């Protein structure tokens, strides 16, 4: 049901 | 050959990335990144993927 953060980029 | 499944949706917001929508079976090809892996959909188009947003295909 809620999404995961939105992960970091390099 | 690696897939995964999409969770949830992804809009794809930096040009390199692959939107998808969940449900969507996509196919792992490579890890440059430990959350952002290069994949490919059903229609052979290719993108970045936030990993955290889809699970092992099976
Ligand atoms: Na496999
Ligand atoms: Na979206
Ligand atoms: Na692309």
């Amino acid at each position: 049901y809620e999404k995961p953060a939105l992960p970091r980029k390099r | 050959a690696e897939y995964v499944r999409a969770l949830f949706d992804f809009n794809g917001n930096d040009e390199e990335d692959l939107p998808f929508k969940k449900g969507d079976i996509l196919r792992i090809r490579d890890k440059p990144e430990e959350q952002w892996w290069n994949a490919e959909d059903s229609e052979g188009k290719r993108g970045m993927i936030p990993v955290p947003y889809v699970e092992k295909y099976r």
